[PDB]
């Protein structure tokens, strides 16, 4: 969650929560070798 | 009978009040901490 796309996903969700009353975030699967957790495979939080 | 000074419509005066107030709303971003990091947290968060 070092990548800013995780932090931005929360910031987007709370913004649309105030405005239209609906916001959200998801979780995806990708490969990171620039921040591996185990097996050079990580999960990432994408914004909606 | 003598000339009487130009009054200027009441419409000009009433519209001036709406002109100054229109700018005054958006001049304030909200205050949550005095000076720095008031309503400008939303600007500053995406910068970092």
């Amino acid at each position: 969650m070092r990548h800013n796309t995780a932090k931005i996903a929360v910031n987007i969700a709370v913004r649309e929560q105030i405005e239209a009353g609906v916001g959200a975030w998801r979780l995806v699967t990708d490969y990171e070798d620039q921040s591996p957790t185990s097996n050079n495979q990580v999960i990432r939080r994408e914004p909606i | 009978a003598y000339y009487e000074n130009p009054e200027v419509p009441q419409a000009n005066a009433y519209m001036l009040e709406a002109a100054t107030s229109a700018v005054k709303e958006v001049a304030t971003l909200g205050v949550d901490t005095e000076a720095v990091n008031g309503g400008q947290v939303a600007f500053d968060t995406v910068n970092q």
